[PDB]
């Protein structure tokens, strides 16, 4: 389960997605966290605002340089528990996988 | 609940878009 669900309660969160929504059209909402029992990198930033014209493998590179993951290593980006493909837009990957509130909430691991 | 534009970031999207793969 996400901690941020845990934080804050669903009428907070779907009026936080609702107003991010409505001020940057163009931006995706996202909730990023790492597997509980995984063994890479955890960074302090887990809110991202990532342009919708983005590919899922453009935000794999973001995210690889925002935490300085060394070039050999993997990084698995999992969302409802599966892999996106890479190729995919982040516009599509929202409106078929955005959460109730309206985040979209993606995990990631160092082994998978 | 502290969801703002980060300008640390800015750039490496912009880095990103650029950056096409397979």
């Amino acid at each position: 389960r996400s901690q941020f669900k845990d934080d804050f309660s669903f009428e907070k969160r779907k009026t936080e997605s609702q107003r991010i929504r409505e001020k940057y059209p163009d931006r995706i909402p996202v909730i990023c966290e790492k597997v509980d029992k995984s063994d890479i990198a955890a960074i302090d930033k887990k809110k991202y605002l990532v342009p919708s014209d983005l590919t899922v493998g453009q935000f794999v590179y973001v995210i690889r340089k925002r935490i300085k993951l060394s070039p050999e290593k993997a990084i698995f980006i999992f969302i409802d528990e599966i892999l996106p493909p890479t190729a995919a837009l982040m516009s599509t990957i929202y409106e078929e996988h955005k959460s109730e509130d309206g985040f979209l909430y993606i995990t990631y691991s160092g082994e998978n | 609940l502290q969801f703002e534009i980060d300008d640390e970031m800015e750039p490496l999207y912009n880095q990103a878009k650029q950056m096409r793969y397979g």
